[PDB]
RNA sequence: UCGACCAGGA
DNA sequence: AGTACTTTCCGGTCAT
DNA sequence: AAGTACT
C-alpha cells in the first residue's frame, strides 16, 4: 500500500507541472525504492548500500570511503554493473552487449 | 592500444577481487629497497639515486631501462616499491575498524567476547553479511567489559560451564587523534589511563582466532584484520607521482613523492634513536611523526585539524583526495573523459537540410578523421582522397600500414607517391552522410545525443534542422554543440540503427512523438492553411516543384 | 612415461579466413602451435591423435575487431620425463665432464662423477670415449639412465642422471 | 571535449554498447598491462622481446594474462595499491551465478 | 541520483526487470512488457456509458425480431434467426463483454475510459476500411461463427511471455488483460458489422495486423529501462518553472529523500 | 557446462530478432566485410560494408549466431537465420 | 493468537519462543479495531505453499534473494502471520493491464 | 599456451609443489583420476615406447588419408618409411618428433598390434598404476630386482615370484629382430 | 607544465 | 537531544 | 544549508 502512495505521490508532482510521464517510468523508480524491503531513499544512505558491487557505489558519493572497507571485507564484484566495465574499458552488458554472436561454421558451408 | 606484440593471452576482467596487502607480499612484490629520500643527484650528478624514484623503478629521462623491462615511459607501467617502517602504524581510514575491532576482542589472550554459548550471540552469527554479522556482533559486545571465563549453558543457570581464560577486565575505547587509549576499571576505585600501542594492538590481532576473523567481517585470505596495521609501505612508482620537468638544470617533484620523502626522513630519524640514546620515552614523540605523515600521505581531511600544510600553506594532494568524487579519478577520469575525435562549435537552424542531416564546416570536416580500410570495393577511391591530400576537403591526411606505423600525409617525401595495400587503413576527411552523434548538454534524455547525417557545408557552424531543435533543448542565441566521430564500422552501426533522430521521433518517456514543427514553418502553416487563403498556378508551381518527392501530378 | 593427455587451445581467427573451409585452417593452425611445443606442466608435445575428430565447438567473435576466438579440443601424446625415471637412449656429445644421452626428444647429460670410478675418461681416443675393465661408452653406444633430477627450459627439458647403481650401463 | 557522466548515461540508454566503449577507450585512455593469473596484480615483469614474463612473490611465468584498461583506471588501481589496497584483476569467474 | 540508483536495471531475455544482482524489479516490464513507444491514449467503449446503451450497442439476440442482426448487414441474415447453437457463442460473447465492464469498472473507479495501450485499433480498422473500398450499402459475408471464432482465435496469439508451463503461461494472460478487453470492445459482432462494415477480406486482413502490431509492441531484451525511466522523470524535472500544499520540485526532494519531517503532513479522511 | 546450455526445444526466448541484436549483427557483420571477410551475396554492385550487410541479413545469409544469456548465466543460441526479422 | 488491552510486560512475552513448534502471536486492540486488508491500496497478498514457492523459483531461475521481499512485522505480513522464507503473492490492478502479480518473500 | 581440462581454483598462495619422484607422485597434471573431454572420469594413459610407436604411427597414418580426401579439393626398413610419413603429414620443424620416431623406433620391442595387445592384456591384470605398467612393457628386466629396483615404485606391490613369471611372458612375446 | 582564484558563455 | 560529518559543459591573473 | 546518521 506504501508503495501505490510513493507512487501516487510520485506522480502528483509530475502532473501538478501539467506535464505527463507515462507509468511504467514512475512505477519503476517506486519500484526500486520498495522491493529491498521498505522505503529505501534515493541516497547515499540507502541504495547506495546495497549488495552492489564496490566499483559501482564506488562512483557516487562515497568512494574512497567505500573503496576502503572493500578490500578490507574482501569483496568480490562481479562487473555485471553498467559501471564496473565502463571503470574497466569493457562493452557493458547492455542493449547491444546483452548477449554474445558467434559464427557458425556449419551454417558457413551452406552459404556457397 | 600500446603498441608492441606480447605473446601473452588476452582476456577481460571478470572479477575484482577486493583485498589487504600482506607486508610479506608487499615485500615480495618490490623491486626497490627504498632507503634514501633523496631523489637523484648523485652528488648532483644528475640520474637517480638506488634510494627513492628508480632505485630499480620505473623511469624520466626518455631512457628505456625499467629494469631491463626496456619498453620505456609509455608501456611500462609503474613498478612498486617498499620501505620497511620503523614500528606499526595505522592505517588513517582502518582506524575506525581496528578501534570497534578491539571492543570486539579482548587483549591478552585474543579471542572473542561471546561464544555460542550466549544466544543472543547464535542469532547474530547466522546472518551471512560481512557487513551485518559485524555490526551486529559489535553492537552486542561493545558492552561487556569482562573477558568471561565460565558461563551458564543451555542447562541450568546454576551451573557453570568453562572456555577461554583470563578475566583481565576490558577497558572501553575512545579516539584522541590518530591514537587509541582507554581506561581500566579497578574496584574495592578510579581510572587507569594508557596509551595502546600499535606494537601491542597488531599482536592481539595476530593472535586472534581463525574462525573468529570470518566470525567477524574478514576473510583469511584476502584481508586478514592484522593487516589493517602497516608494517610495509608500498611505494608508488613515478606514473603515479610523475614529474614536471622545465628542460633539465630544475626541478619539478610531485606532492606524494614528497610525503613519501618526509615518510622516509621521519621513519629514519625513529630507527636512528632505537639504536642510540634511547630516551625511552622522548622517541614517542617521534614515532606519532611517523603516524602522522604515513596517515596524511593516504588521508589528508581529517577531523584532527593539522593540514599537514606543505611550505608556503599549500594543503598536500593526499592519495585519498585524488579519488574523490567529481573532478577525480573515479568519477572525471573513468566514469567520463576527454576525448578524441570530436569538435564543438556554434549551432545556428538551416531550414534547407532534412531532419537527420547535421551542417559540418569544411574546417572540421578537415580536421576530424575517419578510419577506413583498403578494400577493393574502395582502393580506387580512397587512393584518391589519399592523393587528394590532406587540404583539399574529399581527402585524408593519414596512411596507416600492417607495419605498424604512421605515414604523414603532409609531410612524408611520398605524399603524392603511395599505391594502397588491401589491409591497410586510410583516416580520411568526414564526408558526407558519415553517421555521427550531435550533442547539447546537459545530456538529460536519450534524445539529448542523436545520430545524424554528416553535410559538409561552409562558414563555421552546426547547421542543425529546426524540428530537432526541441530534443536537444536549444536555441541559436550563442548555443555551442558537441560532436563525436564513430570509428568503427560497427560503431556507426550502434549509431545509425539506434541513435538516428529520425528514430528519436517518439519518445518512451511520454508515449509520444517528441519533435514537431516551429516557428515560421508552424505559423506559417497555419496561415497557408485557412479557407479564405488561395494560391494561384504560377506559384502553386514553384510549390509543387518543392516537395522533392512530388509525383509530378498538378 | 609416454602420456596421451587431454588438452585444449584458443586460436584467434582473423575475420580474413572466416571462409568455407575454416575448419581446415583452424585444425592447420592448431598444429602449427602444438606439435613441437613444450611446457613445464605438459613437457613435450609431440603428436596431436585423432586428427579427424578434433572439436572446435563455436567460435565466438571478440568485439572491436571480427577476429573469432575457438576453445579447439583435442588429444595428443605427450612426454615428460620425472626425477628417478629410469630410461635408456643413444649418446650423442661426450666430453672430459660426461656423456649425454638422448632419451627421445629429450637430452639426459651424466657427470663424470655421477658414472663408476672403474670408468675413466680417455681424451686421445677418436671418437672420445670413456673405458672401463671390460665396458667402453662412446657415440653410438646404447645406455640406460636413471634421471636423477629435471630442469625445464624454453622449449626443451634437461635434466641429469647417473649410472652409479645397479642394472644400470651399457646393454 | 568531454564525454562526461551525463554523456555516458545516454548512450547507456540507447543501448550503444560498444559505442560507449570506444569512446571510452579508443578515443581516450586505452592501455593494455599484463596480469598475474594468481595474485590479480600489475606486478608481472613484462618484457615482450625476450617474451620473458615473470612476477616474482606470486612466482610466476607461465600464468600470465594481457588485458586492455583506461589508462587512468591502471592508475585507480595503482593509487589503491599504494593505500594498500588489493584490487584483484581476475580473468575467469569461480563464484558462478 | 535517480540515475545513478537505475543504471544497471535492464529487461533481461525472460521479460524481467532486474538489476546487477538478478534481483527481480518488475516480473514483466512496466507490468505489461509493452515499450512505451507503441502506445496511445485509446478508450475502452465498455467502461462508460449507460446500461441501457451497452445493450443497444453490443447485445444481440438471434431469437428475437427487434435484437437480431437485420439481415441487411450479413449475408447469412436470414437463416440465423432463430438458430438456437449460435444463441450459444453469441450469449457467451456478451456474458463475457459484461464481465469486462465491471472488471474495468474495478480497475479504473474514476470512470476514465481513456488509457494508453499498444495498438491503435481505431486507426488499424480505419485503414480496413478505404483499402478495400468497404460500401455501406451491401451485405457482409462473415459467418457469426467468424467473428466470434477468430476474435478468440486472436488473443491466443498476442504473446508477451513464452514459457512453456503454467506459472508462466498463467502470467502471460495477466500481461494482456486489460488489452483484451480493449479488443473485445472493438471486435464485438454488432459492432464488427453494424459499425464498420467489414467483409471476411476486412476483418481477417484487420486480425492479421492487430497480432503483429502487437507483437513489435513489445519491450526487446536489451533496453536498458533503468536510466530511461530515471531520464524520463528527472528530465521534467528540469522544465519545472515555479492547493497550498508542498508543491514540485522542493515535494520532489522530499520523496526521493524519505523525511520524516515534511513540511505540509495534510491527511485526508473521507 | 553443458548444465547452463540450453536445448533447441524447451527454447523459450523471443522468435523475434531484437534491435540491438540486428543492430550488432550489422555492425559485427559489416567490420568483418570491412576486413575482407567472404561475402556471401552477389553484391549487386554495392561497395559500402554495412550495406552489404543490410543485404547479407536480408537473404538471411549470414552465418552468425546471437547467443542469449539469461539472468542466472543459462543461454539460448539462435540463428541469423531463424530469428525472425520485423522492425 | 492473544490480544492484549493497553499493553503486555516486558516480562512476560520473553516466553514465547521457548516452546517449538508452536508459536504465538501478539496484537493489540486498537491495532484490530479496523482491518487493514480492507483499505483502498493495499492489494490481496496470498501464502505460498512451500511446493508452490521451490516453483516459483524453478520457473524464474530465481534464488531465495534476488526475491523482492516483505517485513517480517509489516502490517499483511502479521495478517497472516508469514514466516522467514515464506513467500506471498501479490496480485494487484493496473493501469498498463487490468491484473499483476508480483511476490514477496520474508525477512 | 593450451589449458588442460581442469580448472583448478588457485586462490592466491601457490606454494606446495611437491617433488616429482618414482613415488608416483607425478604433476597435478597427473593424478591417476584426470579428466576425459566428454567430461567423463578417466585412468591416466600410460604409454611404453613402441606401443606409443604404433599410436603415432597410427595417428600419422589416418592423418595422411584425410589429407587427400581434402587433397583432390625390418628395423632399418622403417626408419625410411617413416621419414616419409613425416615429410608429408609433419611440419618438418618438429624435429622432435622425428627424433621421437627414431627413439621410439629404436627402442621399441613389438611390431604387431597384436603383440602389443597382448602384452597390455597382461600387464592389466596386476592392478599396478599406469606408469609402472609402463616402464615393465618398455624395460629388459631379467630379475624380480632388475625390475623392482628401476621401478622402486613396486616394491611391495607384488611377490618376486609373480612379476617374475610375468617378466618371463615379456621375453617370451618380445618380437624378434 | 600539476594548480588556486576571479570574470564570463548556453 | 546534541555533536559530527559529507555534497552542493565551455578567458584573464598570480604562483606553486 | 540542510539533513541525517552516528555517537
Ligand atoms: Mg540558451
Ligand atoms: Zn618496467
Ligand atoms: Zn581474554
Ligand atoms: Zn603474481
Amino acid at each position: 500500500a506504501g508503495r501505490a502512495a510513493l507512487y501516487k505521490e510520485v506522480y502528483n508532482v509530475i502532473a501538478s507541472d501539467g506535464s505527463y510521464v507515462n507509468y511504467r517510468h514512475m512505477a519503476l523508480l517506486v519500484d526500486v525504492m520498495t522491493t529491498q524491503g521498505g522505503l529505501t531513499s534515493v541516497t547515499r544512505h540507502g541504495f547506495n548500500r546495497s549488495n552492489t558491487g564496490a566499483l559501482m557505489r564506488c562512483s557516487f558519493e562515497e568512494t574512497v570511503e567505500i573503496l576502503f572497507e572493500a578490500g578490507a571485507s574482501a569483496e568480490l564484484d562481479d562487473c555485471r554493473g553498467v559501471s564496473e566495465n565502463v571503470i574497466l574499458g569493457q562493452m557493458a552488458p547492455i542493449g547491444t552487449g546483452a548477449f554474445d554472436v558467434m559464427i557458425d561454421e556449419e551454417s558457413l558451408v551452406k552459404y556457397m | 592500444v600500446g603498441q608492441q606484440y606480447s605473446s601473452a593471452p588476452l582476456r577481460t576482467v571478470k572479477e575484482v577481487q577486493f583485498g589487504l596487502f600482506s607486508p610479506e607480499e608487499v615485500r615480495a612484490i618490490s623491486v626497490a629497497k627504498i632507503r634514501f629520500p633523496e631523489t637523484m643527484d648523485e652528488t648532483q650528478t644528475r640520474a637517480k639515486i638506488g634510494g627513492l624514484n628508480d632505485p630499480r623503478l620505473g623511469s624520466i629521462d626518455r631512457n628505456l631501462k625499467c629494469q631491463t623491462c626496456q619498453e620505456g615511459m609509455n608501456e611500462c607501467p609503474g613498478h612498486f616499491g617498499h620501505i620497511d617502517l620503523a614500528k606499526p602504524v595505522f592505517h588513517v581510514g582502518f582506524i575506525a575498524k581496528i578501534k570497534k575491532v578491539c571492543e570486539c576482542v579482548c587483549m591478552h589472550c585474543g579471542k572473542l567476547l561471546l561464544d555460542e554459548h550466549n544466544e543472543l550471540m547464535r542469532q547474530a552469527l547466522a546472518i551471512k553479511d560481512s557487513k551485518k554479522r559485524f555490526a551486529a556482533i559489535w553492537t552486542l559486545c561493545k558492552t561487556k567489559m569482562v573477558c568471561e571465563t565460565d558461563v551458564p549453558s543451555e542447562d541450568d543457570p546454576t551451573q557453570l560451564v568453562s572456555r577461554g581464560g583470563c578475566g583481565n577486565t576490558q577497558p572501553t575505547i575512545r579516539k584522541d587523534g590518530l591514537k587509541l587509549v582507554g581506561s581500566w576499571k579497578k574496584d574495592r576505585d578510579e581510572p587507569e589511563l594508557r596509551v595502546l600501542s600499535t606494537e601491542e594492538i597488531l599482536n592481539i590481532f595476530k593472535h586472534i582466532s581463525v574462525k573468529d576473523f570470518t566470525s567477524l567481517g574478514f576473510n583469511e585470505v584476502f584481508s586478514r584484520p592484522e593487516w589493517m596495521i602497516l608494517t610495509c609501505l608500498p611505494v608508488p612508482p613515478p606514473p603515479v607521482r610523475p614529474s614536471i620537468s622545465f628542460n633539465e638544470s630544475q626541478r619539478g617533484e610531485d606532492d606524494l613523492t614528497f610525503k613519501l620523502a618526509d615518510i622516509l626522513k621521519a621513519n629514519i630519524s625513529l630507527e636512528t634513536l632505537e639504536h642510540n640514546g634511547a630516551p625511552h620515552h622522548a622517541i614517542e614523540e617521534a614515532e606519532s611523526l611517523l603516524q602522522f605523515h604515513v596517515a596524511t600521505y593516504m588521508d589528508n581531511d581529517i577531523a584532527g585539524q593539522p593540514q599537514a600544510l606543505q611550505k608556503s600553506g599549500r594543503p598536500v594532494k593526499s592519495i585519498r583526495a585524488r579519488l574523490k568524487g567529481k573532478e577525480g579519478r573515479i568519477r572525471g577520469n573513468l566514469m567520463g573523459k576527454r576525448v578524441d575525435f570530436s569538435a564543438r562549435t556554434v549551432i545556428s537552424g538551416d531550414p534547407n537540410l532534412e531532419l537527420d542531416q547535421v551542417g559540418v564546416p569544411k574546417s572540421i570536416a578537415k580536421t576530424l578523421t575517419y578510419p577506413e580500410v583498403v578494400t577493393p570495393y574502395n582502393i580506387d577511391r580512397l587512393t584518391q582522397l589519399v592523393r587528394n591530400g590532406p587540404n583539399e576537403h574529399p581527402g585524408a591526411k593519414y596512411v596507416i600500414r600492417d607495419s605498424g606505423d604512421r605515414i604523414d600525409l603532409r609531410y612524408s617525401k611520398r605524399a603524392g607517391d603511395i599505391q594502397l595495400q588491401y589491409g591497410w587503413k586510410v583516416e580520411r576527411h568526414i564526408m558526407d552522410n558519415d553517421p555521427v552523434l550531435f550533442n547539447r548538454q546537459p545530456s538529460l534524455h536519450k534524445m539529448s545525443m542523436m545520430a545524424h547525417r554528416v553535410k559538409v557545408i561552409p562558414y563555421s557552424t552546426f547547421r542543425l534542422n529546426l524540428s530537432v531543435t526541441s530534443p536537444y533543448n536549444a536555441d541559436f542565441d550563442g548555443d555551442e554543440m558537441n560532436l563525436h566521430v564513430p570509428q568503427s564500422e560497427e560503431t556507426r552501426a550502434e549509431l545509425s540503427q539506434l541513435c538516428a533522430v529520425p528514430l528519436q521521433i517518439v519518445s518512451p518517456q511520454s508515449n509520444k512523438p517528441c519533435m514537431g514543427i516551429v516557428q515560421d514553418t508552424l505559423c506559417g502553416i497555419r496561415k497557408l492553411t485557412l479557407r479564405d487563403t488561395f494560391i494561384e498556378l504560377d506559384q502553386v508551381l514553384n510549390m509543387l516543384y518543392w516537395v522533392p518527392d512530388w509525383d509530378g501530378v498538378i | 612415461m609416454f602420456f596421451i593427455k587431454d588438452l585444449s587451445l584458443n586460436i584467434t581467427l582473423h575475420p580474413s579466413f572466416f571462409g568455407p573451409r575454416m575448419k581446415q585452417y583452424l585444425k592447420t593452425k592448431l598444429l602449427e602451435e602444438v606439435e613441437g611445443s613444450c611446457t613445464g606442466k605438459f613437457g613435450y608435445i609431440l603428436c596431436v591423435l585423432d586428427y579427424d575428430n578434433i572439436d572446435i565447438q563455436r567460435g565466438r567473435i571478440l568485439p572491436t575487431d571480427g577476429s573469432a576466438e575457438f576453445n579447439v579440443k583435442y588429444r595428443a601424446v605427450v612426454f615428460k620425463p620425472f626425477k628417478g625415471e629410469v630410461v635408456d637412449g643413444t649418446v650423442v656429445s661426450c666430453s672430459q665432464h660426461g656423456f649425454e644421452v638422448q632419451v627421445g626428444p629429450m637430452k639426459v647429460f651424466v657427470t663424470k662423477h655421477l658414472m663408476p670410478q672403474d670408468l675413466t675418461f680417455n681424451a686421445g681416443s677418436n671418437p672420445p670415449s670413456y673405458q672401463s675393465s671390460e665396458d667402453v661408452i662412446t657415440i653410438k653406444s646404447r645406455i640406460r639412465v636413471k634421471i636423477e633430477g629435471c630442469i625445464s627450459q624454453v622449449s626443451s627439458i634437461h635434466a641429469i642422471g647417473s649410472i652409479k647403481e645397479d642394472y644400470l650401463g651399457a646393454i | 571535449l568531454r564525454f562526461g557522466e551525463m554523456e555516458r548515461d545516454c548512450m547507456i540508454a540507447h543501448g550503444a554498447a560498444s559505442f560507449l566503449k570506444e569512446r571510452l577507450m579508443e578515443a581516450s585512455d586505452a592501455f593494455r598491462v599484463h596480469i598475474c593469473g594468481i595474485c590479480g596484480l600489475m606486478t608481472v615483469i613484462a618484457k615482450l622481446n625476450h617474451n620473458q614474463f615473470e612476477c616474482k612473490g606470486c612466482d610466476n611465468k607461465i600464468d600470465i594474462y594481457q588485458i586492455h584498461i583506461p589508462y587512468a583506471a591502471k592508475l585507480l588501481f595503482q593509487e589503491l595499491m599504494a593505500m594498500n589496497i588489493t584490487p584483484r584483476l581476475y580473468t575467469d569467474r569461480s563464484r558462478d551465478f | 541520483r535517480l540515475v545513478k540508483a537505475l543504471e544497471d536495471i535492464m529487461v533481461h531475455y525472460d521479460n524481467t526487470t532486474r538489476n546487477s544482482l538478478g534481483n527481480v524489479i518488475q516480473f514483466i516490464y512496466g507490468e505489461d512488457g509493452m515499450d512505451a513507444a507503441h502506445i496511445e491514449k485509446q478508450s475502452l467503449d465498455t467502461i462508460g456509458g449507460s446500461d441501457a446503451a451497452f445493450e443497444k450497442r453490443y447485445r444481440v439476440d438471434l431469437l428475437n425480431t427487434d435484437h437480431t442482426l437485420d439481415p441487411s448487414l450479413l449475408e447469412s441474415g436470414s437463416e440465423i434467426l432463430g438458430d438456437l447453437k449460435l444463441q450459444v457463442l453469441l450469449d457467451e460473447e456478451y456474458k463475457q463483454l459484461v464481465k469486462d465492464r465491471k472488471f474495468l469498472r474495478e480497475v479504473f473507479v474514476d470512470g476514465e475510459a481513456n488509457w494508453p495501450l499498444p495498438v491503435n485499433i481505431r486507426r488499424i480498422i480505419q485503414n480496413a476500411q478505404q483499402t478495400f473500398h468497404i460500401d455501406h450499402t451491401k451485405p457482409s459475408d462473415l459467418t457469426i461463427k467468424d467473428i466470434v471464432l477468430g476474435v478468440k482465435d486472436l488473443q491466443e496469439n498476442l504473446l508477451v511471455l513464452r514459457g512453456k508451463n503454467e506459472i508462466i503461461q498463467n502470467a502471460q494472460r495477466d500481461a494482456v488483460t486489460l488489452f483484451c478487453c480493449l479488443l473485445r470492445s472493438r471486435l464485438a459482432t454488432r459492432r464488427v458489422l453494424q459499425e464498420y462494415r467489414l467483409t471476411k477480406q476486412a476483418f481477417d486482413w484487420v486480425l492479421s495486423n492487430i497480432e503483429a502490431q502487437f507483437l513489435r509492441s513489445v519491450v526487446h531484451p536489451g533496453e536498458m529501462v533503468g536510466v530511461l525511466a530515471a531520464q524520463s522523470i528527472g528530465e521534467p524535472a528540469t522544465q519545472m518553472t515555479l492547493k497550498k500544499v508542498t508543491s514540485g520540485v522542493p515535494r520532489l526532494k522530499e520523496i526521493l529523500n524519505v523525511a520524516k519531517n515534511m513540511k505540509t503532513p495534510s491527511l485526508t479522511v473521507y | 557446462l553443458k548444465e547452463k546450455a540450453i536445448p533447441k526445444d524447451q527454447r523459450a526466448t523471443t522468435p523475434y530478432m531484437t534491435k540491438y541484436e540486428r543492430a550488432r549483427i550489422l555492425g559485427t557483420r559489416a567490420l568483418q566485410i570491412s576486413m575482407n571477410a567472404p561475402v556471401f551475396v552477389d553484391l549487386e554492385g554495392e561497395t559500402d560494408p554495412l550495406r552489404i550487410a543490410m543485404k547479407e541479413l536480408a537473404e538471411k545469409k549470414i552465418p552468425l549466431v546471437i547467443r542469449r544469456y539469461l539472468p542466472d548465466g543459462s543461454f539460448e543460441d539462435w540463428s541469423v537465420e531463424e530469428l525472425i526479422v520485423d522492425l | 493468537i492473544f490480544v492484549y488491552q493497553n499493553n503486555i510486560t516486558p516480562s512476560a512475552m520473553k516466553l514465547v519462543p521457548s516452546i517449538p513448534p508452536a508459536t504465538i502471536e501478539t496484537f493489540n486492540e486498537a491495532a484490530l479495531v479496523v482491518n487493514i486488508t480492507h483499505h483502498e491500496l493495499v492489494p490481496k497478498h496470498i501464502r505460498l505453499s512451500s511446493d508452490e514457492k521451490r516453483e516459483l523459483l524453478k520457473r524464474y531461475r530465481l534464488k531465495e534473494s534476488q526475491l523482492p521481499r516483505i517485513q517480517r512485522a509489516d502490517p499483511v505480513a502479521l495478517y497472516l502471520g508469514l514466516k522467514r522464507g515464506e513467500v506471498v503473492k501479490i496480485i494487484r490492478k493496473s493501469e498498463t493491464s487490468g491484473r499483476y502479480a508480483s511476490y514477496r518473500i520474508c525477512m | 599456451s593450451t589449458s588442460t581440462f581442469q580448472t583448478r581454483r588457485r586462490r592466491l598462495k601457490k606454494v606446495e609443489e611437491e617433488e616429482n619422484a618414482a613415488t608416483l607422485q607425478l604433476g597435478q597434471e597427473f593424478q591417476l583420476k584426470q579428466i576425459n573431454h566428454q567430461g567423463e572420469e578417466e585412468e591416466l594413459i600410460a604409454l611404453n615406447l613402441s606401443e606409443a610407436r604404433l599410436v603415432i604411427k597410427e595417428a600419422l597414418v589416418e592423418r595422411r588419408r584425410a589429407f587427400k580426401r581434402s587433397q583432390k579439393k625390418t628395423r632399418e626398413k622403417e626408419l625410411e618409411s617413416i621419414d616419409v610419413l613425416l615429410e608429408q603429414t609433419t611440419g618438418g620443424n618438429n624435429k622432435d618428433l622425428k627424433n621421437t620416431m627414431q627413439y621410439l623406433t629404436n627402442f621399441s620391442r613389438f611390431r604387431d598390434q597384436e603383440t602389443v595387445g597382448a602384452v597390455i592384456q597382461l600387464l592389466k591384470s596386476t592392478g599396478l598404476h599406469p606408469f609402472e605398467v609402463a616402464q615393465l612393457g618398455s624395460l629388459a628386466c631379467d630379475t624380480a630386482d632388475e625390475a623392482k629396483t628401476l621401478i622402486p615404485s613396486l616394491n611391495n606391490k607384488i611377490s618376486d615370484d609373480e612379476l617374475e613369471r610375468i617378466l618371463k611372458e615379456l621375453s617370451n612375446l618380445e618380437t624378434l629382430y
